[PDB]
């Protein structure tokens, strides 16, 4: 189906990303954001029966953790938190956290919590596993340079490259 | 044998260490062809230097025992960085 | 504890890291490896200033937070041409190419 085809791609961009931890418990993820600045965050899988993946996030308070709900093809942040509506629901993991990343980056949203109860999710930096290939750091590079690749001065050889991950994270 | 020596088109010598170099596949292949010295007739200094700093990083930060910090790139070299960094596969 | 650092001198460059804790002569034994000349016959430079050789890489300014593996830090080199140190001579890379408009 398009829908598992849309699937097997979203998993990809996630290995590509080089901030996925794969299986990670949560106390893992403690250790591992305690002394990282406010806001960095990280994906891994999620321990919980019903949800494939949950990201690991640095508050001014210590760690926190929130799940990601696939349903019918879309990812959005965990319905428990906020009404559905208010979740914006992606074909991509990764562009779910590229789209929270650049709110805050955008200074539309801050570490301080929303008032009426809207979403709060505040994330700066990912968290990497290892440092990532040259290639895939020019590309994030570009990325937050331009979207327009296909008018780039570059072979269609590295156009179909920054194609495949069009991300700014 | 400890360092290779790695020269830009526009003549500059750079020396690095050679597990470093092998970061990577092309000069790889290169060496482990051919002396401890490879040109790059077609990459510029202002590009091969920042691959340099690459391999210090990459070596330096395969592990996670340490947060990985960022690795910066201008705007204005990332194209060609980009192009050697294919050629060079890494 | 660790700094990165580049030795440039003319249109060479040295990659390499030391301690903090490590001496400007250390460092000099470093470049004699490589560029087989003694240490009496460098000069090592943090910009425009001679640095000492019994200093530490600290006491001249190189710590790890200026001295990255990401942005390493510049060291100078001089060598000795007969009676006379040559002038401290570094250089420039070739410049970047001018965005194209796009990514402005
Ligand atoms: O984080 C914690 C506390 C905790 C921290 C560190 C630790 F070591 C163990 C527990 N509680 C989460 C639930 C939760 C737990 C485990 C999990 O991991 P999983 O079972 O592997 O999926 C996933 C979710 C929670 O109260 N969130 C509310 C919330 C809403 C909005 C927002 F923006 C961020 C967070």
């Amino acid at each position: 189906s398009m829908q598992a085809a849309r699937l097997a791609k979203a998993l990809r961009e996630l290995g590509q990303t080089g901030w996925y931890w794969g299986s990670m418990t949560v106390n893992e993820a403690k250790e591992k954001l305690k002394e990282a600045p406010e806001g960095t965050f990280l994906i891994r899988d999620s321990s919980h029966s019903d949800y494939l993946l949950t990201i690991s996030v640095k508050t001014s308070a210590g760690p926190t953790n929130l799940r990601i709900e696939y349903q019918d093809g879309k990812f959005r942040l965990d319905s428990i938190i906020c009404v559905k509506s208010k979740l914006k629901q992606f074909d991509s993991v990764v562009h779910l956290i590229d789209y929270y990343v650049q709110m805050c980056k955008d200074k539309r949203t801050g570490p301080e919590a929303p008032r009426n109860g809207t979403v709060h999710l505040y994330l700066t930096k990912p968290l990497y596993t290892s440092a990532p290939s040259l290639q895939h750091l020019c590309r994030l590079t570009i990325n937050k340079c331009t979207g327009a690749i296909w008018g780039l001065p570059l072979p269609t050889r590295l156009k179909d490259y920054l194609e495949e991950y069009k991300f700014q994270v | 044998m400890m360092y290779v020596k790695l020269i830009s088109s526009d003549g500059h010598e750079f020396i690095v260490k050679r597990e470093h170099a092998l970061t990577s596949g092309t000069i790889k292949a290169m060496l482990s062809q051919f002396t401890n010295e490879v040109n790059f007739r077609e990459i510029p200094s202002h590009v091969l230097s920042k691959v340099c700093m690459y391999f210090t990083y990459k070596v330096r930060y395969t592990n996670s025992s340490t947060e990985i910090p960022e690795f910066p790139i201008a705007p204005e070299i990332a194209l060609e960085l980009l192009m050697a960094a294919n050629f060079l596969d890494c | 504890m660790d700094v990165f650092l580049m030795i440039r001198r003319h249109k060479t460059t040295i990659f390499t890291d030391a301690k903090e804790s490590s001496t400007v002569f250390e460092l000099k034994r470093i470049v004699e490896g490589i560029l087989k000349r003694p240490p009496d016959e460098q000069r090592l430079y943090k910009d425009d200033q001679l640095l000492d050789d019994g200093k530490t890489l600290g006491e001249c300014g190189f710590t790890s937070q200026t001295a990255r593996p990401q942005a390493p830090a510049t060291v100078g080199l001089a060598f000795r041409a007969d009676d006379t140190f040559e002038a401290l001579c570094i250089e420039p890379f070739s410049s970047p190419p001018e965005l194209p408009d796009v990514m402005k």
